[PDB]
């Protein structure tokens, strides 16, 4: 109850506010290319009146960043806009355009102030930002509302995190290396889909996913139709 | 439980429900994206007779394009305009060219986001239905307490929104290319009158508003006049 | 100082020179007197440095934050961004910047932000310390757009004459073509101009 | 309208083989009136020493506020301030009112007591640094004490012979200034002992 | 500008101040002291701007008692001089400056001797043997500086000064209408008021 | 304080029997030079009001987005908008006076002299002048700048009075009013020929009559005029 | 530079009746050597029986009136509609116009009415505040030419009885208002000969313990 | 003031003088107008002394700031904005021209900066008041791709263009490199034409010459 610690240093705020961000109910991967990076998220639509143009867990963020987040779309579009702009202050105050790692920092750096100032109750989502910046390359950081980031060579946010982990352990064990061997980017998403399908003992049409990539400074978000042809690939190759 | 920053053992902003509880209870609001632009009508609830008729208005404009209606609690969703109003006023002298409705409704998602942050104010206690036209074509929203919106074919909330939900269902599917313009508007008076048989009891006044560049021109007009009345009766005659 | 932009068939392309002066002095006379703010928009700075330096750096930030969030921008979205800078400080500004931007729909736009902040869609503009005798070329020379190659001559003796009776306004001339192919990055060295 | 030419006064030091000198007039009056014949503008911090020219008001504020600040230092640091150190501090002070002027031009001097290294510095009313090896020259007869120092100075001068150096070259470029005089005093750091000196001048 | 006079001799200090008020033309009043007692033992004279003068005295005034009676022990010359030096070397670089000039007599009680502080507006402050603000000097430092004597009595002083007056009367310009004289010793302060008679 | 840069000439007006009328050339002068001849300064507010705006063409558009700006806000929240409660010339001007003054209060004008025109729901005519000093006043006849030195004399041989309006028709009113605007030409370095005239009858309304041409010119004598005295042949 | 400030001609008159008050000046208005405005009040009524009206700069004067026909407004909203005493009214304008002392309004203004008597009252404004009870002020432009004779024929200055030598001054005599009338627009006519900024016409109020009058009389359009 | 700087097939350099003026006396006879920024980023600055110094002071102490944070490296442009942005801040009252020049992750690069906010790019770049003698140098000797070694032959020798025909400059030559791949090396006085010839007399005093009042041995510490 409310924010200031505990007997035993937790202050729960900070802990409740995670079961929130994995409330939601949508699953988001994401691992490396080579020249490339992806995210997987799904696109469940409920209501059969609303417009899933509308409908996204990934936005826009630069030219070159994306972001995907496992967490409330209201609480979301605000951590959006403010990093959105950020970025965009950056670049101006400083002649280059912000990396990845580094907006994860202000931004779990903005997180943690809140939490330990009091100035506002902290958001409950789970940012994963992605792109590939010409100083580290492929990159994927991400952040919780306990106000902290760090790396990962592929992650997932979700009801069901571990699974799609797994997965993935196992699969790098055996590929041995930190990422994913392979030239062109249709067919590293095919991979993931795979990665995932096989992962959640479920079957996926051409609008029940979500996905984005990230290349060579050309950040782009997978629409309906583009998204429906790498099932086509990944159906006999299987 | 009872503050409105705070989060259940398992993530969770009460507040925020009631909030949405008080949104039900209010009356009907609803609205209709078709062809080119959209149509909106809500639910005045004559308590006696001593009401003017054509009087005490739920819709309201912003801009010169944008319709916009709600229900819940009434003061609240009057003042959520206001800041709708200058931030569109704000924008436009600043870009010139009239605020995009995609962007729009952010603004406000943004504005009704903060009231859920705090605990020394109180969550906003209205749903909002709007919309309006530009150059990519017109959209529509609506916008709950929780700040959390989107974009729909027709929406709906307040006491019977369900009525209107099922209703709004089968439009989508024999007219999966979007209504007419002119049909929109009196299809909307009907949607209505299927809604209102709660307050049965006690009689009311229908209200509506369109926009299209068709027949609007680009703007947001008041649906009243001999449109107006066709569009009743040609529901009630589908009201039996 | 010697700067324009012409719109046609195609869209429109502006140039300028590159000659810069301080009292009698040459600065640079290497300037990129034509900057970029969005990738299908972009401006010809005239009068004062420092001040039209700084002035694209913020709104090149609004534009590119801008699309961030309200997808990509028109060219007259873009205009009105300086009429305010350029407005509010008219005191402590001295800037004839003139834009220009291209979008598949409207074509490509002119608009000429002078001294003070009024705003002007023209077919084309000319500003810069030697526009004073282009007045007679230009405007009878000037047939209702062009093509791509016929427009690029209008510029190159526009330019031409200006730096031949105006020392502050010289250098080498750079053109940039907005066009639905895209950037053109385009560049007329002496010996040629002068010969015509 | 120049505010450093309205009181008076001047300050040269120079740097010997394993030592130090600075000295200064006396003189302090409102212009052609002169006042007193007893206002010195060197003092020190411990074992650093400066020597500040220009508007009287602001000479002693100056010194009241490096009193003021060494003491904090050498307090939490449990060690007097340094030479080089107190050079860049000094520097920065200046600048922080670099919209509303001291109008002065101090001149610091001294003997760091681990390197064992003589040290002198000069600077204008904003705190930009002039490093030297030989000597540093401020206040109204700037211009005359250059002429004597380039004359006079040697590179490494036994203590003994720099003060007759250093003496002569202030009190003779003190003449031709009409605005400083009224005596002077001579100071000579070593390593340890430390040698204050008045001298006989003329007093027009 | 005003007369200012102040002279430190053997076990007190004398203060020599001119009585008229000047406003453009006419002389108004001709009977005025320029002075102001801060402590029982500390005095000062003062000359500057019209408003900025009489102002500025009374506040330094104030703060000095203030100080003596919450301490209940009282503050030396020397300490008060620099406290006045602080305020108008502040003042100088105030929105607007208190434009005034200052000589300040006291008996320092613990060293049983005589100081006198000489301060101008720009926060310009000496220890000084006799002082004298403005044009005030010119017409008499010589005489001081010919028949001063560290160990003069206070009535050698008397007479010096008596003299530089009736120099000041002869070749300046201006009429002061006379002076007031005052002396600061062990005893404390009394008024030579006998200066019109004599 | 500051200075005009881009520069309207004037802008005349006067009543008549049913309504009101307002000229101005369509020039924009950056000095000596005209680096704009074709340039609106005639913003119609509604249907019963024009405003003649004659100084700062920086200033001028600044005003225009006032109005739009203000107009939209009129709307919001009021069904009789467009006839019981919108908008009468009376107004506008009045909330523009009203800017005019607090901005030369505040040492920082706007370059402009301004007319505003129209006709009251009512029936009555509207005619007020206004400038950047935050001055103001009613007349048969009205001129900016330039204007009222050369145009308002020939304006007062039709109404030397408030006791002509009534036997003022509207064609007399309008070639009159355009013999002006030829003498501004004729007169002027700052005029244009190029122009737009405005018309707010309370009968049939307002009547945008943009973009026309002085014609009918005396300018054959010049030929007969040789030196300045002697030069003869 | 900007210069902030101008001049739009004007005279006004006011003259105190013994139990009545006139409030007078004409309608012209200017700028340079042009017209502005054949007609143009500057003349008011502003309710409880007072009347208002200030020369010199149109914008800082008709400002003024506005500011203060508010500051009435507002007395009646806080004192229960008492009405204004015209000494009050001066009392409070005195401070309006005070309040602008360091960028004052460029202008002359007076006003005139009735006091806690039935007597008639003038009041004459400095252009920050000083206020003086007048019985009689001419302010503007002509001041100095409608001043001079009023002097004479409203006090009979530098007039005797005859016979007397000139030992005996001529007493003065309350005047009716028609008599005041007379001489006032007597006063105006010769102002409009001699005076460039002056002609057109008269507008005058008059104050009497029933209401305000107000009648015109064309002057010379010269 | 005279300085320059020239970038080569894989770096650049930048070279200034060493006399400080102050009207017509020379203060400093060696002075380094060569600043660092960061390792691979410095600066050479004219005009007015002290601002130019503080100022690098303070931008160098952010960047470092920075990439500490970031984790990354120093670009150079980061630099130049960071520069004139607070340069301009402050419309001119801080004269400081500069040639910033330096080398990041992505390049070698080299700019120009005018005390109000303008920046300029070329191949070499020449700020001071001998800015002309030096210009004029590099605009007959310059060439596309010239090595460490020509370049800097070049640098040098336009700075001693300066040095000489120029009043405001003289002494030493101060000098700073920069490669793409390589370290940065200060080189303080690569050159030293001028020198003063030995003297004629020996102006050593003899001992007592001086007359002396009074003497003791002032205190320090407690
Ligand atoms: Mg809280
Ligand atoms: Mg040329
Ligand atoms: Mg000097
Ligand atoms: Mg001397
Ligand atoms: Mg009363
Ligand atoms: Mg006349
Ligand atoms: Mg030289």
């Amino acid at each position: 109850h409310i924010t200031i610690f505990s007997p035993e240093g937790r202050l729960y705020q900070v802990e409740y506010a995670f079961k929130a961000t994995n409330q939601t109910n949508i699953n988001s991967l994401a691992v490396r290319g080579k020249d490339c990076t992806v995210v997987i998220s799904q696109k469940k639509v409920p209501d059969k009146l609303l417009d899933p143009t509308t409908v996204s867990y990934i936005f826009c963020i630069s030219r070159t960043i994306g972001m995907v987040v496992n967490g409330p779309i209201p609480d979301a579009r605000n951590a959006a806009l403010r990093a959105k702009a950020e970025a965009a202050e950056f670049r101006y105050k400083y002649g280059y355009d912000m990396p990845c790692d580094v907006l994860a920092k202000r931004m779990a750096n903005l997180s943690q102030i809140y939490t330990q100032r009091a100035y506002m109750r902290p958001l409950g989502v789970i940012l994963t930002f992605v792109s590939v910046d010409e100083e580290l390359g492929p990159s994927i950081y991400k952040t919780d509302p306990a106000g902290y980031y760090v790396g990962y060579k592929a992650t997932a946010t979700g009801p069901k995190q571990q699974e799609i982990t797994t997965n993935l352990e196992n699969h790098f064990k055996k590929s041995k290396i930190d990422h994913i061997n392979e030239e062109s980017w249709e067919k590293v998403v095919e991979f993931a889909i795979t990665h995932m399908i096989d992962a959640l003992g479920t079957e996926f049409s051409k609008n029940d996913l979500e996905v984005g990539v990230a290349t060579k400074d050309k950040f782009f978000t997978l629409s309906a139709e583009n998204i429906e042809e790498r099932l086509v690939a990944i159906a006999e190759q299987d | 439980d009872l503050s409105n920053s705070v989060f259940s053992p398992d993530g969770r902003n009460f507040q925020v429900e009631y909030a949405v509880k008080a949104v039900e209870n209010g009356t009907t609001s609803i609205g209709i994206k078709c062809n080119d632009g959209v149509v909106f009508a809500v639910e005045k609830l004559i308590t006696s007779k001593l009401l003017v008729p054509q009087k005490n208005v739920k819709i309201q404009v912003v801009d010169r394009h944008i319709g916009c209606v709600y229900s819940g609690l009434i003061p609240d969703g009057r003042h959520l305009v206001n800041r709708g109003r200058e931030e569109a006023a704000s924008f436009k002298k600043l870009y010139k060219t009239p605020i995009p409705i995609p962007a729009f409704a952010d603004r406000l998602g943004q504005y009704v986001q903060a009231h859920t942050l705090y605990n020394s104010v109180r969550p906003f206690g209205v749903s909002t239905i709007f919309g309006g036209v530009d150059k990519n074509g017109a959209h529509l929203y609506m916008l709950e307490p929780s700040g959390s919106y989107w974009g729909y074919k027709g929406a709906a909330t307040g006491k019977g929104r369900q009525s209107a939900k099922a209703e709004l269902e089968k439009l989508v599917d024999h007219h999966p290319e979007g209504l007419s313009a002119r049909e929109a508007v009196k299809q909307a008076a009907k949607i209505i009158y299927l809604a209102h048989e709660d307050n049965k009891e006690k009689d009311f006044e229908l209200e509506i508003s369109w926009c299209s560049l068709s027949e609007t021109n680009g703007l947001h007009k008041f649906v009243k006049g001999d449109l107006l009345q066709e569009a009743i009766d040609f529901a009630q005659k589908e009201i039996n | 100082t010697s700067i324009m932009a012409v719109t046609f068939k195609d869209g429109v392309i502006l140039g300028a020179d590159s000659r810069t002066t301080t009292g009698a002095y040459i600065a640079n006379r290497v300037t990129d007197k034509l900057t970029r703010v969005h990738d299908k928009i972009w401006c010809c700075r005239s009068g004062s440095a420092a001040d039209t330096q700084a002035i694209a750096d913020i709104v090149q930030y609004h534009l590119e934050l801008y699309t961030s969030q309200y997808g990509t921008p028109s060219t007259e979205t873009a205009a009105s961004v300086f009429k305010e800078l350029c407005y509010e400080n008219k005191d402590n500004l001295t800037a004839g910047i003139i834009v220009a931007g291209y979008d598949d729909k409207n074509k490509g736009e002119v608009y000429t932000i002078p001294l003070g902040g009024s705003v002007h869609k023209l077919p084309y503009a000319i500003a810069g310390s030697g526009s004073t005798f282009i007045y007679g070329y230009c405007d009878k020379n000037f047939r209702e757009n062009m093509s791509k190659e016929e427009t690029v001559d209008f510029i190159k003796h526009s330019l031409s004459q200006a730096i031949k009776w105006d020392g502050s306004s010289g250098g080498v001339i750079r053109m940039v073509v907005l066009t639905a192919a895209g950037v053109e990055r385009l560049i007329f060295y002496p010996d040629e101009y002068e010969q015509l | 309208s120049d505010p450093s030419s309205i009181n008076g006064g001047i300050v040269v030091a120079m740097t010997g083989k394993d030592c130090v000198a600075i000295a200064c007039d006396l003189r302090l009056g409102s212009q052609s009136l002169g006042v007193s014949n007893k206002f010195e503008k060197i003092f020190h911090y411990g074992h650093v020493f400066l020597g500040i020219t220009g508007l009287a008001t602001d000479v002693t504020t100056l010194n009241e506020m490096f009193r003021y600040k060494t003491n904090l230092y050498k307090l939490k640091e449990e060690r007097a301030i340094e030479p080089e150190t107190f050079t860049q501090l000094v520097s920065s002070s200046l600048y922080e009112r670099r919209f509303g002027p001291y109008f002065v031009g101090p001149v610091v001097a001294g003997i760091n007591s681990k390197s064992g290294k003589p040290f002198i510095a000069g600077f204008d009313l904003i705190g930009c640094i002039d490093e030297a090896k030989d000597f540093i020259v401020s206040g109204t007869a700037s211009d005359q004490l250059f002429g004597m120092c380039e004359s006079l100075y040697e590179p490494n001068l036994e203590p003994e012979d720099l003060f007759e150096t250093i003496s002569q070259a202030l009190l003779n470029a003190a003449d031709r200034d009409a605005l400083s005089g009224w005596g002077a005093v001579v100071y000579i750091i070593k390593k340890d002992e430390v040698v204050k000196r008045y001298l006989k001048m003329r007093q027009d | 500008m005003d007369i200012i006079l102040g002279i430190r001799v053997q076990d007190s200090v004398i203060l020599a101040s001119s009585k008229a008020v000047t406003r453009g033309i006419s002389v108004l009043k001709d009977s005025d002291d320029k002075t102001r007692q801060l402590s029982p033992h500390t005095l000062m004279s003062f000359a500057g701007e019209a408003g900025d003068t009489v102002q500025f005295a009374e506040y330094i005034q104030a703060n000095i008692q203030l100080y003596s009676i919450r301490e209940d022990y009282e503050l030396s010359p020397q300490a008060v001089s620099s406290f006045v030096r602080q305020e108008l070397a502040k003042s100088i670089r105030s929105r607007r400056p208190y434009q005034v000039n200052v000589l300040i007599g006291g008996y320092d009680k613990k060293k049983n001797k005589p100081e006198l502080y000489q301060i101008d507006y720009l926060g310009t402050k000496v220890e000084l043997p006799y002082g004298a603000h403005g044009y005030s000097g010119f017409y008499t430092f010589s005489l001081l500086d010919h028949h001063y004597r560290p160990d003069m009595t206070t009535e050698e002083g008397l007479d010096l000064l008596k003299l530089c007056v009736q120099e000041l009367e002869k070749r300046m310009p201006m009429d002061f209408k006379g002076v007031i004289v005052k002396i600061v010793d062990k005893d404390g302060i009394r008024q030579v008021d006998d200066f019109q008679a004599q | 304080t500051q200075q005009p840069i881009v520069t309207g000439t004037s802008v005349i007006s006067m009543k008549y029997d049913n309504g009101v009328i307002i000229a101005a050339d369509n020039l924009g002068s950056y000095g000596s030079l005209l680096r704009f001849n074709g340039v609106e300064r005639l913003i119609p507010v509604g249907d019963n009001t024009v405003v003649g705006i004659s100084g700062d063409i920086s200033d001028m558009q600044h005003i225009e987005r006032l109005l739009k700006d203000l107009v939209t806000e009129n709307a919001y929240d009021n069904p009789l908008a467009d006839a019981e409660e919108a908008l009468e010339p009376s107004y506008i001007f009045e909330y523009l006076a009203t800017v005019m003054y607090q901005r030369r209060s505040k040492m920082n004008p706007l370059w402009n002299a301004i007319i505003v025109a129209g006709v009251q729901s009512n029936g009555d005519q509207f005619l007020r002048y206004v400038n950047l000093l935050g001055v103001t006043y009613s007349s048969p006849t009205l001129a900016t700048g330039f204007g009222a030195h050369m145009a308002n004399p020939l304006l007062r041989k039709v109404v030397d009075r408030e006791s002509d309006i009534p036997k003022t028709t509207v064609q007399v009113a309008e070639e009159a009013i355009v013999n002006a605007m030829r003498v501004l030409y004729y007169r002027d370095a700052r005029s244009s020929r190029n122009f737009s005239l405005a018309i707010i009858d309370k009968n049939t309304g307002l009547t945008f009559k943009k973009n026309l041409q002085v014609e009918n010119m005396k300018w054959d004598f010049a030929k007969d005029i040789k030196g300045y005295g002697t030069q003869k042949i | 530079q900007f210069n902030p400030y101008g001049d739009n001609g004007g005279t006004i008159l006011g003259i105190a009746g013994e139990d009545f008050a006139v409030l007078a000046g004409d309608t012209r208005n200017i700028t340079d050597y042009s017209i502005n405005s054949r007609y143009e009040p500057k003349v008011f009524d502003c309710g409880d029986n007072i009347v208002m009206s200030a020369n010199g700069f149109a914008a800082d004067g008709d400002a003024l009136v506005k500011r203060f026909k508010n500051s009435v407004k507002w007395y009646h909203f806080d004192h229960n509609d008492k009405k204004l005493s015209i000494n009050s009214a001066a009392r409070n304008i005195q401070h309006l116009l005070y309040g602008k002392r360091f960028f004052p309004y460029y202008v002359h203004t007076i006003i005139a009415g009735l006091d806690e008597d039935g007597k008639g009252a003038v009041y004459s404004f400095d252009p920050v505040g000083s206020y003086e009870r007048e019985q009689c002020r001419a302010g503007g432009a002509a001041a100095s030419l409608i001043m001079p004779f009023l002097d004479n024929q409203v006090n009979f200055k530098n007039q005797y009885e005859p016979g007397t030598n000139g030992k005996v001054k001529k007493p003065l005599k309350y005047l009716s208002v028609e008599e005041v009338i007379k001489l006032v627009r007597d006063s105006f006519t010769s102002a409009t000969e001699r005076h460039i900024q002056v002609g057109d016409g008269l507008e005058i109020l008059i104050v009497t313990k029933d209401g305000v009058r107000k009648e015109f009389y064309e002057l010379k359009r010269d | 003031t005279t300085i320059v700087g020239v970038k080569f097939n894989n770096g650049v350099v930048i070279a200034a003088d060493t006399r400080s003026t102050q009207g017509p006396i020379v203060a400093d006879k060696n002075c380094a107008k060569l600043h660092r920024i960061s390792p691979k980023i410095w600066c050479a600055g004219a005009g007015t002394a002290a601002d130019t110094e503080a100022v690098t002071q303070l931008i160098g102490s952010n960047i470092e700031l920075h990439s500490l944070y970031t984790s990354r490296e120093p670009r150079v442009v980061s630099a130049l904005q960071m520069l004139k942005q607070h340069l301009f801040k402050y419309q001119g009252h801080i004269g400081a021209y500069l040639i910033v020049a330096g080398v990041d992750p992505t390049g070698s690069h080299l700019f120009s900066i005018h005390a109000h906010g303008s920046t300029d790019v070329g191949y070499y770049l020449s700020l001071g008041s001998g800015s002309l003698a030096a210009m004029a140098v590099l605009e007959s000797h310059w060439k596309q791709d010239l090595t460490k070694e020509e370049a800097i032959k070049l640098a040098s020798d336009a700075i001693q263009a300066g040095i000489w025909n120029d009043l405001g400059s003289g002494s030493n030559v101060d000098v700073c490199v920069m490669e793409i791949g390589k370290d940065a090396e200060y080189l303080r006085n690569y050159l030293t034409p001028n020198v003063r010839e030995e003297k004629q007399k020996s102006y050593k005093f003899p001992r007592g010459t001086t007359a002396v009042l009074k003497e003791s041995i002032v205190n320090i510490c407690d």
